[PDB]
Formats: structure tokens, C-alpha cells, sequence
């Protein structure tokens, strides 16, 4: 039904969604190397309470539900003696675009979701985002740009932004035809993953034989790649401070530096 | 004036009396040389041999050489460098016995054996201002054996571009009652025939037309073929992570090719930035042959030289607004003043090295191998009797309007992290203490110590350690600049982020300088020859460094 | 004189081909090819023996944190520090981009 | 009376910088990296878009009752608000500050004023990451301060950043502040002008509107728009301190309240008062 879908059943076997999730959620515990990993993903839900999130958009019940299953997870491992680690698989389209949804707050539900993913990542729990599909604005402020590691597969379906170029255009006052032109001659403005690894927010990026459902080949050196970037984790500073060392972000770490001179 | 109070004065009539018949006047017979010094030397004198960083006695030296070891014996030989084979030879032929330096050139793997065999002693490692100071206390001489150009009859000495140490090492002995030989390259007849007299004949009571002249060493001379571009990555972290982070006036370069690299990059890389006249006035330095396009470009308004770089003589002397110049023309170099100025009266100084510990501690020092410290710890540590504020010793302080908290010449470590070799630079423990172990010397020989440092320069970037707030801080900023040598192994690299925001340490990348920018295309001069004609044929590069 | 091999995990193939020193005692050669997908593999030939260990860090510290493209490096290292090496390889690889 | 009227003190009538000097204490403003660092974004000329010399956020140092603060104003005017690389990092690397002042004895508060339009689509993704840093800086700091997000109009407070008002301790706004995820024209775009119109105002401020969030729990505070008011309420929160239990840790009482709500039908302005 989605990447993200055939991404979490190949990587936590539990396919089904767990009972008391929206069914546009997937929770599932599991191990990797002997380390307590819990994934989570966003998928579609055709049959969603809300029209406007029933394609994979992250909307309300997408938004707390997410808030719930990590904080579920944050106090079990209150007292666990390896707090464990949190997978997103990323891909989701975007928001939830509807009156409904703004009406309800939908920005304070994916604030939820974020609160949780921090405060998991400040505790000690190690968070990894696996870009396997599509990670757009808010959608992806929510579920997986909290992560201490950031991985992406290497795939023109794997697309990072903020908005689709409709409405980008629109906002913006451009043609999408000037858009797509612009975002080759200015990386933070293209969609595509490569522009984006030109970013250094990505701790690894990894190509694979077949995208929409991993072959065995495929799922051992994801796998791997999980281990070797959740040991990096461990032990270490706890920031997004890793997501600094681009010259495309020399701005960034310039400011930073600025700031402390004159704090 | 009494006997028992005048035992000195007496001692050295005896012993110029056993020469009276062999003299004439001041002038000593070239081949009744030996004899001389048989006759003024006693065994067990304290000598002072002239091995400058650049002029060298050698006839006095060779002649000493060829001396008796039975007339002579157990001879303290004190001497600024000991560069000349005939140096070490005085030792193992039994003439001399101990030994008092500052710096050893390449005679460090011998300096080393000699001493391990028993035939040599040392007393300790000097720099030069140290060992010139122990002169008028701890090791009042007996005899100095020195060098000039010109000389008359009387005594009067031109040392010219080359007075370097002489009148540092001249003056404790001349008024001790002690004794004074200087070989020259002529004696005038006619007194009117010496450019300048840059020692009065009262100080000197022999003079000897030596059998050729005095060999010069260009100590200092860098080609600047030799200079790669990771040498000028650093050069340029220095220019701008360092120069003009904290508006470095006035400095000293340490001898090497990493400063070189800086001094012919400034026309250049320093020009980009705009910074001409904005740094780097005032040079306490030798008459580096590097540094002439940064004359040339306008930015050197003045240097004060320790000695003179064989073959700069002429392109000096056509430039009298820069370089300290007598009225006949001719250079006045003055190496103790020179290092005194270094130390008390500059902003900066800035060397390379070939060991340095996790704390900071460095040094020349490796294997059985006694290298010198030469000019080093006079311009390697933080001045603690300096009071005379400047911008650059200013901002080394934490807290600004804290009246009490002094500040801090800045002293720049700047080294690859590997010597060429496969060796690390950066290591777990240095040579030095194991060398000290079996030299029964008391403390270990470090040439610049940790605590002494505020920059640490890598080609991995610049360590600010003059903000270390504890040595466990300190030793964390050297690691994250010492590369993959034993002791940046120890840096957990997700831990440089913190380093870098915080201001700790500076890659290239925070100064605004692309790593692979760095090419010898930067160099102002790029070969010996190109250095000729900024100066525009004036600078004459001896045989060792000429393609013509 | 030693020939050692390695092997990271790695992008795409890079798009070109560059060359960049060469083999005089105190700098080295590297030759930069487009390779396989996901694997970088690199060869190495130096004129230090028993220096593997050294290669290793040199290479984990240059890709951490940054996946390369898929290329194939041959090295000929006539004795060059660290320092030299790395900065030539990143000579190397801004070319190739 | 009309006395009254000509003496009006409105603090929407007032730009990012005014704002700024305005709330922190008397004399204690010091702006960090002002216009004059000339610390602008790399990207707009090569797109033929003038920069702002600061971006269009100001950061300035002072003091909040005598309580060490950093303010943060973002500048309606340029690009909408929108955040890009540096004024992004503006923003997040002030508050990532903030947090260590915390750790290291000092109580530094830290004052959001919200006037944006969320990513600056110029800079998409330079701007989204700089958001998810302002995010995670925001929990991080809010472990030892309350944050305090203003939002007062007249652009109000999208995109990315409103689910950074989210994550804010206490969040006081005026009756013209909106504070939605997607703007209205967005919506209209992706969903259909019979879903949402964006050019129905009172439509979009009667679900969107400080009024309405306010009534409805999603906001703290409903302030008039006059400078010292605002100010008063600003100081106010602050010296509450940390919130018993904020709106982010609700996740399970707000997933309840909508699993009891029929979606099958267009809630109101009213319907929505009424689920909470
Ligand atoms: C913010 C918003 C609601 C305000 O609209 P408004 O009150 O009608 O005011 P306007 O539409 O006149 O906006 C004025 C300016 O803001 C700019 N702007 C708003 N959001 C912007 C953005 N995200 N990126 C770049 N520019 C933006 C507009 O381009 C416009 O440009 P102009 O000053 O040159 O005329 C509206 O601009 C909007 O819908 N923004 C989209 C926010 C969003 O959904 N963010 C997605 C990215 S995470
Ligand atoms: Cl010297």
C-alpha cells in the first residue's frame, strides 16, 4: 500500500497494525543485534475517520497517535538498563491538508509527536529516521526529523521539501516550470535526494536493488547500516549537532558560533 | 691594585707574556697559530668558540683542533651552536670535556654518541639569551675565540652583517680579565679602511688574519621549491585563524619551512584579505630570503635580524628603511638584542617541532639524539615580566575589564601532525624523558611546554588552547587537531562539533578556507631563482641553493 | 613496500574520472574511477610497511558522516604523511564532482 | 475617551525590532548578530530575491524582570516570516544557547515572538531542517524554562513553526494572530476551495483565529493588542514557570475527545469549543 508499509513488515515482521493505534499507524517492538528496537511508521489508511488523511498523510489522529506510542515507550525504558532505540520509516506524502484537520488543531497534534521524539532522543533512547519513501514538511517534522541519525535509501522515490510544487509555485509567485528550474541552481529548493545529501543532514545514504520491496540482499545491509548507525548513537552527544558538517550549511554552523562570541 | 684581590688579571699577563715574543702588537702569525694557543688556552679554561647560527671561527676551530691533548685537557667549551665537525672532534681527541650549547645542527646523532662514550659532558641545554646571561655569573669565561671581516692593527673589529652573538660573547670576557681572539678575513694597515667598528679594540687582544674566510652557514635560507601545499594549508590557517583573529602587529618566525610558507604567502593569500599593512609591521627575524616579496608587496616596515642569511647582504643594504643599517651601509645584526626583543616587545612567535605530547609539552629532543633548542624557549613562552600592553597580548584575556588578569604573548606551535618519516608528531610520551633518564639529566628536555602554548596549528586546524580552562580541557583540543596520531586517536569526532561552535578549535572550514585551495600557486616566489628577482638581482643565493 | 585493500559502503557511481599527484617519495598518486553501485573500493600500494592500521583511520574519518560515491580509488603512496594523503584525497574527490 | 483613541499602543503596529526593545526590560536590548554583521542568506541573489541584512529575525540579549532572557522576533514583512538557513539557525542556535545557559547555573528564559509563514520556500529544505533544530532546542530548553510563543499578527504563525507553538510552554496571541499548520490558500490548492477558501476571512479566523484557538484550549492567554498588556502577560508566564502538564504530553485525552467526535460532518467554530 505504501513504501513505508512494505518497509516496516520487511524490517519488524508485524505487518499488522497493533490495537489501540489508528490503523494508519504500525507500531511493532522487535531486536537488531541484540538491541531492543522499536519501529514505527506512518502508512495509509483508506478507511481513516478523517477524508482528508486517508493516503498516508500524517493528520490528528496520525499526529497524537504517534505522541502515544513513543511515550509509551519512553517510560517503560524509565528504568530499562538500555533505553531502546525508536526507527522511524519515513514516508509520508505530507500533512493533512483540510478544514477538519485545522479546525482540530493539527498543528498542536503533530507538536505531540515531536515533543515525544525529542524528549525520547534527550533521554537516552537512540532515534534513527529511514527514508524509504517520501518526507514532506510538517509530516516529517513530526515523524523523523528528531532523529539522532538520519538514513536514506538511494532512490528517485525518496524525496525530501517542504511543499509540492503546486502550491510552492503559488505562495511563492513562480511557475512550477521556474521552480524545477531554480532547483538545480539552489540545493536547499530541490526534491531530490541527492540535493539533499548536498545538505549533510543525511548520516548515510544507501542504494538498493529494489526499492519497493526488499530483497534479502537488500534487507541485510539495511539492516547492518541500523547497527552500525545505532552504535555511532550510543554513548555520544545526544544533538542534531552531526547535522552541521555540510559546507551547504556553512551558514548554519556560522551563526552558532556568532551567537556564542556575542551570547 | 693588590695582589691577592687582582689573581685574574695577573693570570692573564702570565699568559700573554708566553706569547709576547710569537706576537707582534695585537696581529697573530696564521702558521704559529697552534702555538698561540697553547700558550693562551690553560687546561680546564671555560672557552667560548664561536659556532653562531651562522658566522663560524672556523680557522680558530680547526686550529684548536690541531692542538696537543696533552697541553691542552678538560676544556669547557661553551658554544651558542654546534653545527662544524670540528666542534665534536675537540671532544673525542680528549681536548675538551664538557660542553655548554644551545643549538646542535645536524651533530645531534654525535652529540649524543660522544656523550653515551663518556668523552663528552653536558651541563645543560641553553637559549642563546640564557646562555649569554650565564656568562657575568655561573660560567665567567676564560677565553673567547671569535670572528670578524675586517681588522687594524689595534684591535678594532668589523663584524658587519654578521656581528650575530660576537658582542654578547666578547664583552664577559674582555672585562674578566679573560682573553680575546679574533680571526679575520683581513687586516688593514691603514685603520680608515673599516667600514665600522663593531668591536673596540679594548675588548680584543689578538687578532689573526685567518687562512680563508669565515664560514657562513645559511641557517635559515628555505627553498622555496620544497614548499608543498599542505604547508601552505597551514600557512593560511595561520594568516587568518591567528594574524588576524587577533591583530598580530609584530612577530618571529621560527626556522622551517612551514613559516616560509606563510611569509611568501601573505603578498598573496594575506593580500585577498586585505590585510596589508593591517599586520605583521614590525619582524624580529633573520633576513629570511622568503620574506622578500612581503618587503617587496609593502607590508614589512621594520625587521631587527639575529644574524644574516648568507648572500642578503647586498639586497639589504639597498633597503636601509627596514633592515637596521650602519652609516657605512652595511646590516648591524645583534643577536642578543634580537632575542631580547623577540621575547619582550613582539606580539607573536610562531615554530614548527618535531615531538609534542597530549599536554602540549614540545620538543627536538629524540633517540640518542640531542638536537638544540636554539632561539626557541626565549620566544616560546608567555613573557611573565612584560607589562607593556598591545592589541594582540590583550586579547588573550578571559575576562577583558578584569584589571588584574594579565595578558599573554601569543606562542604558536605550528606542525604537521606527522613528521615525514611514518613517525606521529603527536605522541603518548616524549623521547625526552627517555633521554633524560640516561644522560642523568635532572629534567626532561622539552624546548616549549604545554602550559606555554595558546596555539596549537595543524593541517587539521587550529587548537586556541589559550582558553583551556583545565588541563583535562587543554589536552581535549590538542587531540581533536593532532589527525590519527597516537594522540588524536584518543578524539571522539562527535564531540569536534562542541569544539568548533565553542570557538575551541577552528577547521579550515571556519576560517572560510577550502582545503583544496591550497596549492603552491599561492607562493609569491616559487623557486630561489624567483626570489632573486623580487629582489631584483640584489640577493645573491650561495652555490647550495643556485640552478645557474 | 605493502599492497592493501578496502571497502565502503558507498552511493551511486560518481560521475567522472580523476588523477591527482604522483609518485615522488613524500607524495602520492590517486586515481579516481566511477565504480559499482553502493561499494567504494579502494586499493592502496604504499612504501610503509605494516602502516594498514593507519590507512584505515585516514579512510573512516574521510567517509564519516558522508557517503561517498560509488568509486573505484587506486592509490600508490611513495611514503606521504597523513596529512599529505588525506588532503589529496579530497583534491581527488572535489574533481570528480 | 477620543483622548483614548489618539492614544491607542498598538504592538502589531509595531516591526521585529520594536517588538524586541519593546518587551525586554528597559535598557537591557542587545541585538545579536545585527544587520550590520551583515550575516545574510546565502541564497535569495542567485535567485534574483534581495536579501535582508538580518534575515528577518532579530535576536537580542536582555533582561525579563531582571531574569536573564533571549528574544527572538521574526520580521513579518520580509518573505512573509518565512524562515530560511540563517534565520533559521537564528532561532534555534539562540535557544540551543538558552539551554546550556540552564546547565550551567544561569536561568536564561527565552521569548518567541511568531510572525511567520512558516519554511521559506525559497530555501525549502535549508529552512525545514533549521525548524526540526528550533523544535528540538525548544523541548531541550523546556526541561528548565517555559518558552513563551507571542503571536500577534498580522501574518500570524504556519507552516513549521506552528507546530514549534505547539511545543511552547505557554502560548498567548492576539484576535488577529492565526495560528493554523497549512495556510489557506495551501489548503484551497491541495484540497479544493469547497474544502477551504482562502478568500473567506472571517471563515478563516473563526477556526484559525486567536479568538478561536483560544476558546478552545490551543492557546493560553487572549490578549488585547496594546504594548504593556502584552508585555504584563509576557512577564506574567514566565514567572509561572514550567506548566503542570502542557498541551504536547495530552497525546492520549485529545486522541479520546476525536475518537468521540462524528468526522463524517465539517466541524464549526463552535463544534470544536464544544469537543474540548
Ligand atoms: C502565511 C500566510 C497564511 C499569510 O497570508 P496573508 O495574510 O494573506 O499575507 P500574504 O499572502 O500577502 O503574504 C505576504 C508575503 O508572505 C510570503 N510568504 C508567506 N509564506 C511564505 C513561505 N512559506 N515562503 C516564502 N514566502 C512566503 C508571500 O510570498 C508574500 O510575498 P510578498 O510579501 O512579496 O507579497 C500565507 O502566506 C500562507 O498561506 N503561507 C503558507 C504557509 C505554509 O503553509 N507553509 C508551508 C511550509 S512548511
Ligand atoms: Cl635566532
Amino acid at each position: 500500500a505504501s513504501r513505508g508499509l512494505a518497509w516496516f513488515q520487511a524490517l519488524a515482521g508485524s505487518l499488522a497494525p497493533r490495537p489501540g493505534d489508528p490503523a494508519s499507524l504500525r507500531v511493532a517492538d522487535a531486536e537488531l543485534d541484540g538491541y531492543p528496537v522499536r519501529f514505527l511508521a506512518v502508512v495509509p489508511d483508506p478507511d481513516n475517520p478523517f477524508p482528508r488523511a486517508r493516503q498516508g498523510e500524517v493528520g490528528l489522529l496520525e499526529g497524537w497517535g504517534l505522541a502515544a506510542a513513543v511515550d509509551e515507550a519512553l517510560e517503560a525504558d524509565r528504568e530499562a538498563p538500555r533505553k531502546r532505540a525508536l526507527l522511524a520509516i519515513v514516508d509520508v506524502p505530507s500533512q493533512a491538508y483540510g478544514r477538519r484537520e485545522e479546525a482540530l488543531g493539527i498543528h498542536q497534534a503533530l507538536a505531540g509527536a515531536v515533543d515525544a521524539y525529542a524528549r525520547a532522543r534527550l533521554a537516552g533512547h537512540p532515534l534513527i529516521g529511514l527514508l524509504v519513501g517520501k518526507a514532506m514538511s510538517g509530516a516529517f517534522l513530526a515523524h523523523g526529523y528528531q532523529a539522532n541519525r538520519l538514513i536514506a535509501l538511494h532512490d528517485p522515490g525518496v524525496m525530501v521539501h517542504a511543499m509540492g510544487k503546486a502550491a510552492a509555485a503559488r505562495i511563492t509567485l513562480r511557475s512550477v516550470e521556474e521552480l524545477e528550474a531554480l532547483a538545480a541552481k539552489v540545493p536547499p529548493m530541490a526534491y531530490d535526494i541527492d540535493s539533499y545529501a548536498s545538505l549533510g543532514l543525511l548520516w548515510r545514504t544507501l542504494p538498493v536493488e529494489t526499492v519497493e520491496v526488499p530483497s534479502t540482499a537488500d534487507l541485510v545491509r539495511v539492516r547492518t547500516c541500523l547497527g552500525e548507525a545505532l552504535a555511532d548513537i550510543l554513548g555520544g552527544p545526544r544533538d542534531l549537532g552531526g547535522r552541521l558538517g555540510a559546507a551547504n550549511r556553512e551558514a548554519s554552523a556560522r551563526v552558532r558560533r556568532l551567537l556564542r562570541e556575542q551570547w | 691594585p693588590p695582589p691577592q684581590w687582582s689573581r685574574r688579571r695577573q693570570e692573564k699577563q702570565r699568559r700573554l707574556e708566553r706569547v709576547r715574543g710569537l706576537a707582534d702588537g695585537a696581529v697573530l702569525p696564521r702558521e704559529g697559530l697552534v702555538a698561540a694557543l697553547e700558550a693562551l688556552i690553560a687546561p680546564g679554561d671555560r672557552v667560548v668558540l664561536e659556532g653562531n647560527n651562522q658566522k663560524q671561527a672556523d680557522f680558530l676551530s680547526r686550529s684548536l683542533a690541531r692542538v696537543d691533548p696533552g697541553k691542552l685537557h678538560d676544556l669547557h667549551m661553551i658554544m651558542p651552536s654546534v653545527g662544524r665537525p670540528e666542534h665534536l672532534d675537540l671532544f673525542e681527541l680528549g681536548i675538551a670535556r664538557k660542553l655548554d650549547f644551545s643549538f646542535s645542527g645536524p651533530q645531534s646523532l654525535r652529540i649524543g654518541q660522544l656523550l653515551e662514550d663518556g668523552l663528552l659532558e653536558i651541563g645543560a641545554i641553553h637559549t642563546y639569551i640564557e646562555l649569554y646571561a650565564r656568562l657575568v655569573v655561573d660560567l665567567i669565561p676564560n677565553v673567547a675565540l671569535v670572528a670578524g671581516f675586517v681588522a687594524d692593527r689595534e684591535g678594532n673589529v668589523y663584524t658587519g652583517p654578521s656581528t650575530e652573538d660576537t658582542p654578547a660573547l666578547v664583552e664577559p670576557t674582555a672585562f674578566s680579565d679573560g682573553i680575546v681572539i679574533v680571526q679575520v678575513n683581513r687586516i688593514v694597515d691603514d685603520p680608515r679602511d673599516l667600514p665600522r667598528v663593531d668591536i673596540p679594540a679594548s675588548w680584543v687582544d689578538f687578532v689573526v688574519e685567518a687562512d680563508q674566510p669565515f664560514y657562513i652557514e645559511p641557517l635559515f635560507t628555505r627553498d622555496p621549491r620544497h614548499i608543498k601545499p599542505v604547508h601552505v594549508l597551514m600557512a593560511m590557517m595561520a594568516i587568518r585563524g591567528i594574524y588576524q583573529r587577533h591583530n598580530v602587529q609584530s612577530l618571529n618566525h621560527g626556522i622551517g619551512f612551514n613559516t616560509a610558507a606563510i611569509e611568501l604567502i601573505l603578498p598573496t593569500y594575506g593580500e585577498s584579505l586585505g590585510l596589508k599593512g593591517k599586520i605583521c609591521r614590525h619582524w624580529t627575524l633573520n633576513p629570511h630570503p622568503t620574506l622578500i616579496p612581503a618587503i617587496e608587496s609593502g607590508w614589512v616596515e621594520s625587521v631587527h635580524c639575529f644574524g644574516t642569511e648568507l648572500g642578503m647582504e647586498g639586497y639589504i643594504a639597498q633597503r636601509p628603511d627596514v633592515f637596521f643599517t650602519g652609516r657605512d651601509g652595511s646590516l648591524r645584526s645583534n643577536r642578543m638584542f634580537c632575542q631580547l626583543a623577540g621575547q619582550y616587545a613582539v606580539d607573536l612567535f610562531i615554530g614548527a617541532t618535531l615531538q609534542v605530547d597530549g599536554d602540549g609539552h614540545s620538543s627536538t629532543v629524540t633517540r640518542g639524539r640531542l638536537a638544540g633548542f636554539g632561539g626557541a624557549p626565549n620566544m616560546g613562552h608567555d613573557p611573565r615580566g612584560r607589562r607593556h600592553s598591545t592589541p594582540a597580548w590583550l586579547d588573550m584575556r578571559g575576562e577583558p575589564e578584569a584589571l588584574l588578569e594579565r595578558g599573554r604573548k601569543l606562542v604558536v606551535q605550528m606542525v604537521e601532525t606527522f613528521q615525514d618519516g611514518g613517525k606521529p608528531t603527536f605522541v603518548e610520551r616524549l623521547d625526552a624523558l627517555e633521554v633524560a633518564r640516561q644522560t642523568g639529566m635532572p629534567l626532561a628536555p622539552v624546548m616549549i611546554y604545554g602550559d606555554d602554548v595558546t596555539h596549537v596549528l595543524t593541517e587539521e586546524g587550529i587548537a586556541y588552547l589559550y582558553k583551556a580552562r583545565s588541563l583535562e580541557e587543554r589536552q581535549a583540543m590538542i587531540a581533536a587537531v593532532a589527525g590519527i596520531s597516537p594522540i588524536g586517536l584518543r578524539h571522539d569526532p562527535r564531540e569536534t562539533q562542541r569544539m568548533r561552535r565553542e570557538g575551541l578549535i577552528a577547521l579550515p572550514e571556519d576560517l572560510g578556507i577550502r582545503r583544496t585551495d591550497a596549492s603552491r600557486e599561492l607562493l609569491a616566489a616559487k623557486s630561489i631563482a624567483e626570489l632573486v628577482e623580487w629582489s631584483g638581482g640584489l640577493y645573491q643565493p650561495p652555490a647550495r641553493f643556485r640552478s645557474w | 613496500m605493502e599492497t592493501l585493500s578496502f571497502e565502503f559502503p558507498a552511493g551511486q557511481p560518481g560521475r567522472g574520472r580523476a588523477l591527482v599527484g604522483c609518485v615522488g617519495s613524500g607524495d602520492l598518486e590517486v586515481l579516481l574511477e566511477p565504480g559499482q553501485p553502493g561499494k567504494l573500493s579502494i586499493q592502496v600500494q604504499t612504501s610503509v610497511n605494516g602502516s594498514a592500521s593507519r590507512w584505515q583511520h585516514l579512510f573512516e574519518r574521510l567517509f564519516d558522516g558522508q557517503t561517498p560515491p560509488a568509486l573505484l580509488i587506486d592509490i600508490h603512496d611513495f611514503g606521504a604523511t597523513p596529512g599529505v594523503v588525506r588532503l589529496r584525497l579530497e583534491q581527488g574527490f572535489e574533481e570528480i564532482g | 475617551d477620543v483622548a483614548r483613541l489618539l492614544a491607542l499602543r498598538s504592538f502589531t503596529e509595531l516591526g521585529a525590532r520594536q517588538r524586541a526593545r519593546a518587551l525586554l526590560d528597559a535598557g537591557s536590548f542587545r541585538e545579536l548578530l545585527d544587520p550590520f554583521a551583515g550575516v545574510q542568506s546565502p541564497w535569495l541573489e542567485r535567485q534574483g530575491i534581495v536579501p535582508q541584512a538580518d534575515d528577518g529575525v532579530v535576536v537580542a540579549r536582555g533582561l525579563l524582570d531582571g531574569q536573564p532572557a533571549v528574544l527572538a522576533a521574526i520580521e513579518g514583512a520580509f518573505q512573509g516570516g518565512s524562515l530560511g538557513e540563517v534565520s533559521g539557525a537564528k532561532i534555534a542556535g539562540a535557544l540551543e544557547l538558552a539551554a546550556e545557559d540552564n546547565r550551567n547555573g544561569v536561568p536564561t528564559r527565552a521569548l518567541l515572538l511568531l510572525e511567520t509563514g512558516g519554511v521559506r520556500l525559497q530555501e525549502a529544505n535549508l529552512g525545514l531542517a533549521a525548524i526540526a533544530e528550533i523544535q528540538a532546542a525548544i523541548v531541550d530548553l523546556q526541561r528548565y524554562q517555559p518558552v513563551v510563543a507571542v503571536i500577534a499578527g498580522p501574518v500570524g504563525c504556519f507552516g513549521g513553526m506552528s507546530i514549534a507553538a505547539g511545543l511552547c510552554s505557554y502560548v498567548l496571541v492576539t484576535r488577529e494572530a492565526r495560528l493554523g499548520l497549512n495556510g489557506p490558500q495551501v489548503i484551497e490548492q491541495e484540497a479544493g476551495i469547497a474544502e477551504y477558501d482562502s478568500r473567506d476571512r472571517p471563515f478563516i479566523w473563526s477556526l484559525t483565529g486567536g479568538e478561536q484557538r483560544f476558546a478552545s484550549g490551543l492557546a493560553d492567554a487572549y490578549l488585547a493588542d496594546d504594548l504593556d498588556e502584552v508585555r504584563t502577560s509576557v512577564l506574567a508566564y514566565f514567572a509561572k514557570g514550567l506548566p503542570a502538564r502542557p498541551r504536547c504530553r495530552r497525546a492520549e485525552d485529545y486522541l479520546r475527545r476525536l475518537g468521540d467526535l462524528d468526522t463524517a460532518e465539517q466541524p464549526d467554530a463552535a463544534g470544536v469549543r464544544r469537543l474540548y
